[PDB]
């Protein structure tokens, strides 16, 4: 639904995501066997900040400041 | 920008929760997409929540 | 319900190809035939081990010309040597015609399906074996039933999709409404490869064998003379040829059949050779005495 990106690597340490490597080597071989296409899923990662209230373990509603040009990253059209 | 909404990696840099608000991170912002545990100043006054959906379906 | 039904890649042994070319070449232009003996493994790997030929009939390829007395008796000579393996199809050579399966050939193939329904029909075209090309193609019947209910996609599942689509019109129509055409790959052991590859005893000796010296004289003289004549063209060319409009420059000053380049190629080929020439004479003299 337009919420996922393919990461090269864990973004925290700067060091490879185990799952992401397996996805892409498996994806690249599909000429030989077509069903293995699906392995691109392990490479798919959701990208989103989810703030978690440490006093309930639930998702608080609140608003955060992003200094950016707001219109410049507008959500995609519907084709 | 609302909480629990699509944030591309590029807008993630600029993300900065209001200091004056109740929600202030317990450490310096992680700055990268992911669960960031926040300290709520006041449990007395209402905190509107989004209850996780898995528990309803389960 | 059943198998993947991807048409087999026909993996043709080094021997079976060598005999097939030889067999057709002898018979040309009269049609030639024989049976393919092989063994069937995997889903789509048919290893064509070896072939033998049946005596030329005055009926050409015919069910009539598949002569069971000959066939049987042959199985038996090969049996004693232990080289017998199941019949996995049949090949024949049309030189007269491109590679496709005639109506007569479709009946012939239908009998083979009873043995093995993955049997192949291989068309060898030995007239065009005189090029560097080997023109060979392999086929396997399709049932009419498959095409009527439009169930044909089953047979073309999970594949790279590279299909030879050379030869159309009547031929292609027939192919589409009767057989399926799929690739041929050649697998050979490195043992086989090496034996073939090896040449003469005198091959590794030849560098002290040398050209007759009257011919080296002749060649030295020819090259000096030839370049002179193309050098005239080149001098004329760079008198002018510094204007504009590319193609016009090439017609005005004869920049087509370009002199600079043709000269550079001849000059160097002769230069390299003359290094080899001296190299052999000096070595011969000194090594031996």
């Amino acid at each position: 639904g337009r919420n996922v990106t393919i990461q090269l690597e864990n973004a925290d340490t700067g060091t490879l995501d185990t799952k992401s490597v397996v996805g892409l080597v498996m994806f690249s071989q599909f000429w030989y066997w077509f069903p293995l296409a699906h392995f691109l899923s392990l490479s798919f990662t959701p990208t989103t900040v989810i703030g978690i209230r440490g006093s309930d373990q639930a998702i608080p509603k609140f608003q955060m400041n992003c200094y950016a040009k707001e219109d410049a990253f507008s959500y995609p059209r519907m084709y | 920008v609302d909480n629990m909404t699509r944030i591309l990696p590029q807008q993630s840099r600029y993300i900065s929760f209001i200091k004056d608000d109740r929600f202030v991170p317990v450490r310096k912002f992680k700055g990268n997409n992911g669960v960031v545990v926040l300290r709520d100043r006041e449990p007395k006054e209402p905190v509107a929540l989004i209850e996780t959906v898995r528990q309803m379906k389960d | 319900t059943g198998r993947d039904d991807t048409k087999e890649t026909v993996y043709i042994s080094s021997i079976a190809l060598l005999k097939m070319l030889k067999h057709g070449r002898a018979g040309v232009p009269m049609e030639v035939m024989g049976l393919m003996l092989g063994e069937f493994v995997d889903d789509y790997t048919v290893n064509v081990v070896d072939v033998f030929a049946m005596p030329q009939s005055g009926t050409g390829v015919s069910v009539e010309a598949v002569d069971d007395v000959f066939q049987a008796k042959m199985m038996d000579m090969l049996k004693q040597t232990g080289r017998d393996q199941m019949v996995v199809g049949w090949y024949h050579s049309h030189p007269g015609f491109g590679c496709w399966l005639s109506s007569v050939d479709v009946n012939t193939q239908k009998s083979f399906e009873q043995l093995n329904s993955r049997a192949v029909a291989v068309v060898v075209d030995p007239i065009q074996s005189v090029k560097g090309k080997v023109v060979i193609d392999a086929f396997r019947l399709i049932d009419t039933g498959a095409l009527i209910n439009n169930l044909e996609p089953r047979q073309t599942t999970s594949n790279t999709g590279l299909l030879n689509k050379a030869n159309i019109q009547a031929l292609i129509h027939g192919l589409n409404r009767h057989y399926y055409s799929l690739n041929i790959d050649y697998h050979k052991t490195a043992k086989e490869t090496k034996m073939l590859m090896n040449l003469h005893k005198e091959q590794w000796q030849s560098g002290l064998k040398m050209y007759d010296y009257e011919e080296k004289e002749e060649s030295n003289l020819a090259a000096t003379k030839s370049m002179v004549k193309i050098a005239e063209q080149y001098s004329k060319r760079i008198e002018e040829e510094k204007e504009l409009t590319e193609e016009e420059l090439k017609t005005r000053y004869v920049g087509r059949q370009d002199p600079k380049k043709h000269l550079s190629e001849t000059a160097d080929e002769t230069l390299e050779n003359n290094i080899v020439s001296v190299l052999t004479a000096g070595v011969n003299s000194v090594a031996i005495k």
